[PDB]
RNA sequence: UUUCUUGCCGGAGGUAGAGCUACUGGAUGGCCGAUGGGCCCCACAGGGUUACUGACGUCAGCCAAACUCCGAAUGCCGGU
RNA sequence: UUGCCUCCUAAAAUGUAACGGAGGCGCCCAAAGGUUCCCUCAACCUGGACGGCAAUCAGGUGUUGAGUGUAAGUGCACAA
RNA sequence: GUUACGGCGGUCCAUAGCGGCAGGGAAACGCCCGGUCCCAUCCCGAACCCGGAAGCUAAGCCUGCCAGCGCCGAUGAUACUACCCAUCCGGGUGGAAAAGUAGGACACCGCCGAACAC
């Protein structure tokens, strides 16, 4: 893994709208994102 | 009404100069060729213009390696 | 009913390693006076072998398989250093001081360099 | 199903080659080589007229009993070299047919 | 007519009229055939004439094969020109025919009509030619 | 220690589920997803080469590592292409980053897709790999929708050790990919 | 022109040691390159005259 | 006798011959089967329907001087 | 047309003529030279919004194909 | 001395390849897990390194068998041809070509290391 040519990559936590948490690394430096639908609440996954 | 042809380069007098079994001196030209029709074998070098020459004294031999014809020099026993 | 389709990375690595070894062998060859130190480096062990490509006959050989090298603790590089020392000693014994080193289609960044340096300090010209 | 093999006298060849074959054809004998699983190619001369008659009466796939100096050998006409102009059988490749 | 779509070299040396034909010497398509007995540069015009003769003799039924193709260009220099000043332009398209070569083949139910049509073709041709048959 | 959500799920449950479904003679046949390749082919770079920089930045922000700029091995005049013109960007993800990108792509992006009705599970390679294309690039939080430039039909593909379409679909369903079952 | 026969002269011995072609369009500026000055007996930087 | 003749031995060739599904340019058939035009079922989903223009491919068959998967005889170069 | 290079003619060493059959030229490259190391697709499928005869792409084999500063003999997954 | 165990090297480099069927892990050849350690990605620990045996012969590896594809391939004959004979034809002496069937072949040896019994 190269030293600095590789862009930063920090672990982050996200919370969906239905209230499901999620932890994963993403380019977002803030570390706290707010996702709306997510796959735990999307209609396609849930049913119908 | 004439011909667009009529040109031709000098014959380059290529080919094998020392054939199998001929005793040659070191540095002797063995094959004048374009490309490696024959490849440099043992005690045989390849010139800039693809001229195969003997690197050591001996007798010219023609062999085959990996399906490629090669020119080798077999050392000649001292008398 | 399972049929492999992808060329396994092991097979790719073997084919490419043989490819690189032949590429090197175009210029590197062993002789009675200046043998060829072939190196085979696996994920487990490292082996080296002084070949005379004129006869295809080996004069000396060393391996990490040996009980001595296995007893030697440390790292893979330590074992490769011991193997290099062993092959240098055995080349001395066989009467071989200068050879050509065949890296077998490998790189600096591993055991090959360590073995090479082991033979250097041992006394072989490699 | 099958049929009686056609009898043909096929003397062995004392001399073989281009001149020998041409002389045999001039004499009126088609040269032939009999080979097969026995692994023993034999160089024979079949009477040209009789051999051609057998071929044209029973076809190329006609089994032949060749009398080769007394011995009888079954063989089928594996191949026929025929001259395109003279239309004569230049040569016969016979394949032994063990029964 | 029969003319190649293209030729790699349009000014070729004359085909060597030597030896008997080594290939195409038997009827491989039809029942009857016309076997050449002499060497000749059979031109595309001669091929056209022979095939038209065969087709017009057999009228309605039957099938005709033309084994030889005139893909060899014989050149001709302009009229009343002296020797030299290059090679002439392609003039004729010929098939190098050798003895033993089967030039045309015919399938037709009536043997007499087939032979008469092949005889027409032979008369159109510039060589000695015989009617050979598939049955050997 | 640390372990991606999807990677841990695969190491703990998915292998057993796939073994039970497609009982293999040996454990090593258990399909295991391999490098994930995400690409943006510009095509119009011949007219606006600047788009390559935006594609590079977007791919970096989406994946986590720099995108390799891929030139053209051919020069077809029909589209105004010459040998060496940067014509796309490619990112290969392997290991922890691969699994984390898969986890994010399944848990964040695809649900955020506009009018998302899933993709038919017929785009599999026929040898075990699955390729599809995202209709935009704003579904990823790293690509903030407020500062986007244009739409880039984003090619994605996942390479697996599967042997064919069946094992590939089994693996991806186990990983939990949306599928427009048909 | 186009590819003039430029003359590479050393910086130290200042001897016009070599002559070689160079495409003035691709390399308009004087060709500075390491070469062997026999007067100096060693490799020295040579540049176009 | 280094010359030459003959025998034998070592040698490189791409000619004559052919062979071409071995390359680069060709040849009668039908074939899973390309644009399929055409009947359309009447889907713009999707599909047989191909009387005829007939893709790749395939079947014995054929040619070349600037074709060669091959390949002599002579000639030539050496040694004896 | 005149000099040079390549091929065929040229008759398998070399050489071989014609106002014989074809072409090239007479430049270009400072990174297309040296060295060291490494590689790897020619075309069907699934596809890959757009992006079919094409993309960034992914797999398999096509077994050495394929293609490769400027025409013959060479060089390949021993890589000129 | 032996093994379906290993590497290293072997031929005018396919009679050896491709494909199909069956079999193996004590030690080797592999497979494989996370980046504290050299080193690397025109991005990616995929290729190269670190600690390994918690686990595996699926693949590579190699063993046996299939002649299906490829490969090799006679003898004979013919083509061709050197010389010679021959008024136009043609013939003699010598040399002598692919396909196929007959066929061959699913390759052919030495160095050293491991265990076995001595």
């Amino acid at each position: 893994m190269k030293t600095g040519i590789h862009p930063e990559y920090v672990d982050t936590t996200v919370q969906c709208g239905c209230g499901h948490s999620f932890t994963t690394r993403s380019t977002k430096q803030s570390g706290t994102i707010v996702v709306e639908v997510c796959s735990q609440c999307h209609p396609f996954y849930t049913g119908k | 009404s004439s011909s667009r042809n009529g040109r031709d380069s000098a014959a380059q007098r290529l080919g094998v100069k020392r054939f199998g079994g001929q005793v040659v001196k070191a540095g002797e030209i063995l094959v004048r060729q374009r490309g490696t029709h024959f490849h440099p074998g043992v005690n045989v070098g390849r010139g800039g213009d693809d001229t195969l020459f003997a690197l050591a004294p001996g007798a010219v031999e023609f062999g085959a390696k990996r399906g490629r014809k090669t020119v080798n020099i077999v050392p000649v026993a001292r008398p | 009913a399972h049929k492999p389709v992808g060329q396994n990375i092991s097979e790719v690595r073997r084919n490419a390693r043989l490819r690189r070894h032949a590429r090197l062998r175009k210029k590197v060859a062993g002789t009675a006076e200046v043998p060829r130190l072939v190196v085979n480096r696996s994920a487990r062990h490292i082996h080296v072998q002084l070949v005379n490509d004129l006869n295809g006959t080996t004069l000396a050989a060393a391996s990490s398989i040996e009980a001595d090298v296995r007893a030697i603790d440390g790292d893979k590089k330590a074992h490769s250093v011991r193997v290099g020392q062993l092959i240098a000693e055995r080349a001395k014994a066989a009467g071989v001081e200068t050879v050509v080193f065949d890296r077998g289609g490998y790189t600096y960044g591993g055991r090959i360099a360590a073995l090479a340096d082991a033979a250097r300090e041992a006394g072989l010209k490699f | 199903t099958a049929n009686i093999p056609n009898k043909l006298t096929a003397n062995v060849r004392t001399r073989t080659g281009k001149g020998a074959s041409r002389q045999a054809r001039r004499d009126g004998k088609v040269p032939a080589v009999l080979y097969g699983h026995g692994t023993d190619p034999q160089h024979l001369e079949l009477n040209a007229r009789d051999f051609a008659a057998v071929l044209r009466s029973h076809g190329t796939n006609a089994i032949l009993t060749l009398d080769i100096e007394g011995t009888e050998q079954l063989a089928l006409t594996k191949a026929l070299d025929v001259h395109p102009i003279r239309r004569n059988i230049q040569h016969a490749d016979l394949l032994v047919v063990q029964r | 007519m029969l003319i190649p779509r293209k030729v790699k070299h349009r000014k070729q040396h004359h085909p060597e009229q030597r030896g008997i034909a080594s290939g195409g010497t038997s009827v491989s398509f039809g029942d009857y055939g016309i076997q050449a007995l002499e060497h000749a540069y059979i031109t595309n015009r001669q091929i056209e004439s022979a095939r038209i003769a065969i087709n017009r003799h057999i009228k309605r039924g039957g099938k005709v094969w033309i084994n030889i193709f005139p893909d060899r260009p014989l050149t001709k220099k302009p009229a009343e020109t002296r020797m030299g000043s290059g090679k002439g332009s392609p003039e004729w398209w010929v098939a190098n025919v050798k003895p033993g070569r089967v030039l045309f083949e015919l399938s037709y139910p009536d043997e007499k009509t087939a032979r008469d049509a092949l005889t027409r073709a032979i008369h159109k041709l510039p060589i000695k030619a015989r009617i050979v048959t598939r049955e050997e | 220690k640390a372990l991606p959500r999807l990677k841990q799920r695969y190491r703990e449950e998915i292998r057993e589920a796939l073994q039970q479904e497609f009982n293999y003679a040996n454990v090593m046949q258990i399909p295991g997803v391999v490098k994930v390749v995400v690409n943006m082919g510009v095509g119009d770079a011949a007219r606006d080469a600047k788009l390559i920089n935006g594609a590079i930045n977007d791919l970096a922000l989406i994946t986590g590592q720099k995108p390799e700029v891929r030139r053209a091995r051919k020069s077809i005049a029909q589209f105004k292409l010459r040998e060496g013109m940067p014509i796309g960007a490619r990112v290969t993800l392997r290991g922890d980053r691969m699994w984390e990108f898969l986890d994010r792509l399944i848990s964040i992006a695809l649900p955020r897709i506009r009018d998302f009705r899933g993709l038919s599970p017929k785009q599999f390679d026929g040898t075990g790999n699955y390729t599809f294309g995202l209709n935009e690039q704003s579904m990823f939080h790293e690509i903030d929708v407020d500062s986007i430039d244009r739409p880039r039909g984003m090619d994605i593909t996942v390479v697996t050790t599967a042997t064919n379409d069946a094992e590939g679909r089994a693996l991806l369903r186990a990983l939990g990919f949306p599928f427009k079952e048909n | 022109d186009v590819r003039p026969k430029i003359t590479l002269a050393c910086e130290v011995c200042k001897h016009r040691n070599y002559i070689t072609k160079k495409n003035r369009r691709n390399d308009p500026d004087r060709l500075e390159i390491k070469k062997f000055c026999p007067n100096c007996g060693t490799h020295q930087p040579h540049k176009e005259s």
